[PDB]
RNA sequence: GUCUCGAGCCCUAGACAGCCGGGAGGUGAGCUUAGAAGCAGCUACCCUCUAAGAAAAGCGUAACAGCUUACCGGCCGAGGU
């Protein structure tokens, strides 16, 4: 799992508190 | 190996022996599809390409055999078109289909006319400058197309200057 | 409408021609005030929201010319 | 040409290819120059917007314009290199 791919999970998260397969994963969450 | 080749609502594929035929809404188009241990046959809904071998040779026909269904597919429902126009410079060239076959006269100034046979079913139309070759086999369509372009081949001349020819323009 | 960025450095440095090489060779100078006032003028031309991005945008001619700020 | 065997890297968090869409701003960077605006030359090659997008890899123009490359997104889906 390629670091940048999870780190970018990680921003997508934040700016829903506050790639579609990036984003679908970030949703999951 | 085995592919399954879904065949369209519009269609109907009857086979026997080696030789396949497709028939739709466009026309019919049957061929021979013959080669070492490769299996082609009609189960039902279906059209099955299969082998024992799985060796590069074997493989490379089996894809082969696969596109050339799906294109039978394609031709006898939506068909097979290939675009031309006509271009000349100082020589008004007549294009016409006399018959079964297109007769290209005056070419290049020429006073025997040059001529080529249609191959198969397929329908030269011609409208001033443009020409459709059209039919459901794209194998006759196609060399039918190449043949006219062909037609005004010219080997002793610099092409760059002297350009006059009809030509593909539009290819399915 | 208002005239490009190159331009408007020029009329508060005092110098015309840049160098033969940037930031090799200093030539003009600034102050943040100076490029403060620059960075009011555009709005349109900048695609920064903040201000402060608005100064960075600006501040990429200048030392790639020979214009130290102080 | 084809058969066999090994190693490295990539891949369903979607690989390789293809097709579509995006390929943006400060600004046509500065110097050189009547002019040169990614691309005659010299130096530099910096920061915003952002999911990407070079002070531009390749053609193209007298210079522009024009076409693609990088890079990003989508469709596709299994191995690929
Ligand atoms: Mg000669």
């Amino acid at each position: 799992i390629p670091e940048w791919k999870q780190e970018e999970v990680d921003a997508i998260v934040e700016m829903i508190e506050s790639r579609n397969t990036l984003l679908e994963r970030a949703l999951d969450d | 190996p085995r592919v399954e080749l879904e065949i369209p609502e519009d269609v109907d594929a009857e086979q026997d022996h080696l030789d396949i035929t497709v028939e739709g809404d466009n026309g019919s188009v049957t061929r021979r599809l013959w080669y070492p241990d490769i299996d082609v046959s009609v189960d039902g809904d279906t059209v099955v390409i299969e082998s024992d071998e799985d060796n590069a040779k074997t493989m490379s026909t089996i894809g082969t055999f696969q596109s050339h269904i799906e294109n039978m597919f394609h031709g006898v429902t939506e068909g097979w078109e290939y675009g031309m126009e006509v271009f000349y410079s100082h020589f008004p060239m007549q294009v016409n289909v006399e018959g079964d076959e297109v007769v290209i006269e005056n070419f290049l100034g020429e006073k025997a006319p040059r001529r080529t046979t249609i191959h198969g079913d397929t329908d030269v139309e011609i409208d001033g400058e443009e020409l459709t070759v059209s039919g459901p086999d794209i194998e006759a369509v196609g060399q039918t197309a190449a043949d006219i372009e062909q037609l005004t081949r010219i080997n002793d001349k610099d092409v760059r200057v002297f350009q006059d020819g009809v030509y593909i323009t539009r290819k399915p | 409408g208002v005239p490009p960025t190159a331009e408007l450095i020029k009329d508060e440095a005092g110098f015309e021609t840049g160098s033969g090489e940037p930031q090799e060779d200093f030539v003009a100078d600034l102050s943040v005030d100076q490029v403060k006032q620059i960075a009011e003028q555009k709005h349109p031309d900048l695609l920064s929201y903040d201000l402060t991005n608005a100064a960075k945008e600006v501040v990429g001619t200048c030392t790639s010319l020979g214009v130290t700020i102080e």
